[PDB]
């Protein structure tokens, strides 16, 4: 039957319990596949964390409420986004930096750019966290000029309050599937942790809609 | 990498002793451990195996019962707990790694072996050569036998040529009858067939003298039989 | 619980 | 626009290369085909005998 | 009337009853089993509740068969039949308190099972519940055998020993098999409303309808049967004559409402499993293979 | 300008020299010889232990283990006649999409997002592998890395560009430059004198190890080619693309020679690999299941089914025994 290879399988065996217990160790993470056009903020999301050799991924740990969350960035990748875009099909959330104060129609690309990301055949099932940084520069401008230059189609005032809404709902109208996905709105603002309540928020809402899908029911 | 042992010296009969094996430079963790023990002036005889994780635990007939053999991963060591000891068990004991996988070679790497004194089966291998003189530039082979096929259905033959110098610890020559062993000279070899086994010396130098010794891996009693010195 | 006892 | 002049050398040397009528290598391809015909297990399945997966 | 009534009821329904059962929880089997790899708690339950639905309706035609004339098993068949027809019933009442505790945890401590999630407590859980289905269905294996109240023939299944023992075993019966289900289906899905309400979403209404569905079920079709045994065996003790005709009656209540329970295990798995739209895409997955 | 006249000139020249060669087709060549059967092949094991995509593999030059990459960040070696785990090593990027056997069997490489090649050591006197090369200088991500001689390996990555390493120095011996898009597969020849690299411009180029120089260019092809692979011979080889169609081209004749195309198929192919004789083709496509075609008819000589997910992976044993064929399900699977 085996002479020495009955430890050959006891090896395995021991290796395939190895390979069990990191597997569950790794399911208990959260990854967020963070994304932004230009660099627009992408930095001072990051810089909100709480804890060089490779430059084609960047890795993020931290935690929050005991609950451990892992951040990608893949801005210096340079390459096709369809040809790497699928390793990242099973990230909980993807979070997206748009810049709010923005002309070469910056606003335009980021918008196209939301747009493909969303609909992507690989990100159904997947929930967008969308930033809004830059939200004082954002005031200062619209005081200062009109918001019609980038949006000669607007038919409001130049207050902050209405001008920022309609932004918000002129990037969450672009998801064409409403009912499969939810689109998380927030302005970052300069208070410490209120960005983390707010991510901790939206993936305890997106784990808890997993569960439902997962456990039978809806 | 090394292994070192403690615990010998002199022991009344019927008490007890333990011996331990420090490993150093190694993953001790993915490695199998031997108990092996030499009489003064004897051949090698096994005596306990334990597996990595402590999974599969086998004794010598001859000391099951009264030994006792188990690992300690975190601090890297072995114990052998010896109770009510005989006056047989007096010998010198080593401590042998050995990691099985697909090409592997166990029973690589021997410890240095502590003397321990006392005051007051089924396949066997033979080597009917006891002493052979030999000068320092002719071409020797030793021949070892077995009372079992020890070719199994996987075309794997398990026997294991080892060389023990005088007044140091075996190592490993040859594994699995063809196979060399890492960091020995090309001029060994070994061949065989089913029940009959040589191992071939081109030519010898003044590092090749000792005792030679063939053991078997089909049947896990491990008997190794008696060497064939070598001198002059 | 399909016994249908002979109750009778 | 020194890349032009570097896509024309090498256009120029890929144009020297002594080309081969279709017919001699698909008769090639052909020969080798059928000249190891015998040694694909996978064309010609083994008996279950010497065949090492069950 | 009462043994006309049986004649005329059980054999058919009965029939029906194992026809629909089998397709059913056959079909759940089938298609949980083929794709073992990968399985969620939930849909570990299901499949040994499928299992334990399976074996109680295929172990049904035995006394479909034994109520139209007589009995000529054996009293060895008899208990093996009681005993594992027991064991299923027990069973799938504690797989469905199981089920709703479990969906209780997914949903309301999402992120501490999340990040501390035991990993092999589903194993424990259904070993534990079929343990103790074995152990509540012992004493019908330790004290039932043939009985031999024959008068003209019949003699077919019944237990024979006294009348005490009968009403403890069936307070038994219903003090577990209604009580546990009841009180933890109901406190678990209260709890998972109220989380649901709380939130914001857009499946959330359809969990909250299939969770109503749900509980309003098994509710519905379990209270007439527990209810009516509840009555008799309080009722024959001290709280009325018990005069001739309240036992056919009672007899017929009986029978129907063990047909209503029946059908309640055999639209079991139509209820829990062919909503989810996971189950559906792997039973099209497995489908499209075939 | 002066010079964009000269380039075009120079490939309608191209065109009509490789034109004149066309005298016949292979087709209508071996449309006289004996069709093979329908192709039956049988799983024979099924390697389970992967919990992610599984996204490269490749065979050992004895033909019995095998070395597996998944998405989370393992590297698994196979001993594909018992399915024992001889060796798993943890990767410290999990993005990797390539992996590579040496031909001697001391070394394995992986690569991924992290644009840095990764050299490990199996045989070690500590019992352990360890990391023995981190090469880096690539500014794109690792498509394809094959080991040439123990000593110094050929990669492919995201930066338009391939390089020959050096190991002990970790330094690039060559730049191989020229190609217009990522580069998504390069196989090398048979002798490992040549090799050829197919890149998302839609086209294949024949490179020369030595002196870094490009000997001849193939296009033909629609979209981005996602794999390729040398026929046996080391005269001819075959390219997948995303346009679902094979093609085989010829060194010699320098120009396409057959296109292996379905009405049902639709989906691109991931991977491509021939057989010991180079009779059979086999090519994995993207609606879960890979197909076997006649590389001298152009017609399908089998379908092996058995995948829930694309399949991602595809390799042949030296011998030809057995095709082992992974998907993103997380399972490998040997046919024989
Ligand atoms: C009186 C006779 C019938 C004994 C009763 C015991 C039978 C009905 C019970 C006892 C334990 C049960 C098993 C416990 C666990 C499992 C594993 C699951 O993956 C499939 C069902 C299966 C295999 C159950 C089938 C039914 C079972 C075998």
């Amino acid at each position: 039957l085996s002479a020495e290879d009955k430890a050959a399988v006891e090896r395995s065996k021991m290796i395939d319990r190895n390979l069990r217990e990191d597997g569950e160790k790794a399911a208990r993470e959260v990854k967020l596949l963070l994304l932004g056009a230009g660099e627009s903020g992408k930095s001072t999301i990051v810089k909100q964390m709480k804890i060089v050799k490779t430059t084609g991924i960047v890795e993020t740990h931290f935690t929050f409420k005991d609950l451990h969350f892992k951040m990608f960035d893949v801005g210096a990748q340079r390459s096709e986004r369809k040809k790497w875009i699928h390793c990242f099909e099973g990230v909980t959330a993807i979070i997206f930096c748009v810049a709010l104060s923005d002309e070469m129609n910056r606003m335009h690309e980021s918008m196209k750019l939301f747009d493909s990301i969303c609909n992507n055949k690989w990100f159904t099932d997947t929930s967008i966290i969308l930033f809004l940084n830059k939200k004082d520069l954002f005031e200062e401008k619209i005081k200062k000029s009109p918001l019609t230059i980038c949006y000669p189609e607007y038919a409001g005032s130049n207050t902050y309050e209405e001008a920022a809404a309609y932004i918000q709902c002129q990037f969450e109208d672009l998801n064409k599937r409403k009912d499969t996905k939810e689109i998380y709105t927030h302005f970052t603002c300069s208070t410490d942790t209120k960005n983390v309540q707010f991510v901790f928020d939206a993936v305890t809402d997106v784990i808890i809609k997993n569960n439902l899908k997962d456990c039978g029911l809806f | 990498v090394q292994l070192v042992e403690s615990g010998g010296g002199l022991v009344q009969p019927g008490g007890s002793r333990k011996l331990s094996c420090s490993a150093s430079g190694f993953a001790f963790s993915s490695f199998g451990m031997h108990w092996v023990r030499q009489a003064p002036e004897k051949g090698l005889e096994w005596v306990a195996y334990i597996s990595s994780g402590s999974g599969t635990i086998y004794y010598a007939d001859t000391v099951k019962g009264r030994f006792t053999i188990s690992r300690d991963d975190p601090k890297n060591t072995l114990f052998l707990q010896m109770t009510s000891l005989r006056s047989e068990d007096t010998a010198m004991y080593y401590c042998v790694r050995s990691i099985y996988y697909y090409g592997s070679s166990p029973f690589d790497f021997w410890g240095q072996g502590t003397t321990l004194t006392v005051s007051s089966s089924d396949i066997v291998m033979t080597q009917a050569t006891s002493s052979v003189p030999v000068t320092p530039g002719e071409s020797v082979s030793i021949s070892c036998r077995s009372s079992k096929s020890l070719l199994h259905s996987n075309g794997n033959t398990y026997l294991y040529w080892f060389l023990q110098r005088p007044g140091q610890s075996p190592q490993l020559l040859i594994y699995r009858m063809s196979n060399l062993a890492s960091g020995v000279p090309d001029r060994f070899s070994g061949s065989g067939s089913g029940t009959a086994f040589t191992l071939t010396i081109s030519r010898l130098e003044a590092e090749d003298v000792g005792v030679y010794y063939c053991m078997q891996h089909l049947e896990y009693p491990l008997t190794f039989g008696a060497g064939t010195k070598l001198e002059l | 619980v399909p016994l249908s006892r002979t109750v009778r | 626009i020194a890349q032009a002049r570097k896509l024309v050398e090498q256009l120029k040397m890929e144009a020297n290369i002594d080309r081969i009528k279709v017919s001699k290598a698909a008769a090639d391809l052909m020969a080798y085909c059928e000249a190891h015909a015998k040694e694909d297990p996978l064309l010609t399945p083994v008996p279950a005998s010497e065949n090492p997966f069950r | 009337f009462s043994l006309n009534f049986d004649r005329a009821f059980l054999p058919a329904l009965y029939s029906l009853l194992f026809l629909l059962g089998l397709l059913g929880n056959g079909a759940v089997a089938a298609v949980l089993l083929s794709r073992r790899t990968a399985l969620s708690s939930t849909d570990t339950f299901l499949l040994h509740l499928a299992v334990a639905d399976t074996l109680l309706v295929l172990t049904l035609p035995l006394w479909a068969v034994d109520a139209a004339v007589q009995w000529v098993f054996g009293s060895g068949l008899c208990k093996v039949a009681g005993a594992l027809f027991n064991i299923n019933f027990y069973a799938g009442a504690l797989l469905l308190a199981c089920i709703s505790f479990d969906r209780y945890l997914n949903i309301v401590h999402a992120t501490q099972l999340y990040r501390r999630g035991p990993p092999a407590r589903v194993t424990l859980t259904c070993l534990a519940v079929w343990g103790l289905c074995l152990l509540f269905a012992l004493p019908d294996f330790i004290f039932l055998s043939a009985h031999h109240d024959e008068r003209l023939n019949a003699t077919h299944c019944q237990y024979n020993f006294p009348q005490v023992g009968r009403t403890a075993l069936r307070v038994l019966q219903l003090v577990a098999g209604f009580l546990l289900p009841l009180l933890v289906m109901a406190y678990c899905y209260a709890h998972i409303l109220a989380v649901l309400l709380v939130s914001r979403g857009q499946r959330r209404l359809r969990a909250m309808r299939l969770v109503v569905v749900v509980v309003v079920a098994f509710a519905l079709c379990w209270t007439p049967y527990h209810l009516v045994v509840l009555v008799d065996i309080l009722m024959d003790l001290g709280a009325l004559a018990r005069n001739c005709g309240r036992e056919s009656r009672v007899d017929v209540a009986k029978s129907v409402t063990s047909g209503l329970g029946y059908m309640h295990c055999c639209l079991n798995p139509l209820l829990y499993a062919f909503v989810g739209v996971k189950f559906r895409e792997r039973m099209w997955m497995l489908l499209l293979r075939l | 300008d002066q010079l964009r006249q000269e380039a075009e000139q120079l490939k309608n020249q191209i065109r009509d020299a490789r034109k004149a060669c066309a005298d016949a087709t292979l087709s209508q060549i071996t449309n006289n010889i004996d069709p093979v059967g329908r192709i039956q092949m049988r799983t024979r094991r099924t390697l389970r232990g992967h919990l992610a995509k599984i996204y490269a593999m490749h065979w050992g030059t004895d033909s019995r283990l095998l070395v597996s990459a998944s998405q989370d960040g393992k590297l698994i070696i196979w001993d594909s006649y018992t399915t024992n785990k001889v060796h798993a090593i943890p990767l410290r990027s999990s993005w990797v999409m390539t992996c590579a056997y040496a031909p001697s069997g001391n070394y394995v490489a992986c690569g991924g997002l992290d644009n840095i090649c990764s050299i490990y050591n199996l045989k070690t006197r500590e019992g352990n592998v360890r990391v023995s090369r981190e090469l880096a200088g690539h500014t794109g991500y690792l498509s394809c890395c094959r080991f040439l001689d123990d000593n110094q390996i050929v990669t492919s990555s995201g930066d338009t560009t391939c390089a020959l390493w050096d190991i002990e120095t970790g330094q690039q011996t060559t730049t191989f430059t020229g190609h217009t898009g990522d580069v998504m597969s390069l196989s090398l020849a048979p002798d490992t004198r040549l090799f050829v690299s197919g890149a998302c411009d839609a086209s294949a180029k024949l490179w020369d190890v030595r002196e870094g120089m490009c000997r001849q260019t193939f296009t033909g092809h629609e979209s981005d080619i996602n794999a390729i692979c040398f026929f046996p011979n080391g005269n001819a080889f075959a390219t997948g693309s995303d346009d679902a169609t094979c093609r085989l081209f010829d060194l010699r004749a320098d120009q396409e020679l057959m296109t292996y195309s379905h009405d049902n198929i639709i989906c691109g192919i991931t991977s491509v690999s021939f057989s010991k004789s180079g009779r059979l083709l086999l090519a994995g496509y993207d609606d879960f299941n890979c197909n076997v075609w006649d590389a001298l008819k152009a017609d399908r000589a089998g379908v092996l089914a058995g995948h829930d997910n694309r399949v991602s992976c595809l390799g042949v044993t030296d011998d030809g025994m057995a095709v082992a064929t992974g998907s993103w399900d997380s399972f490998l699977k040997i046919w024989n």
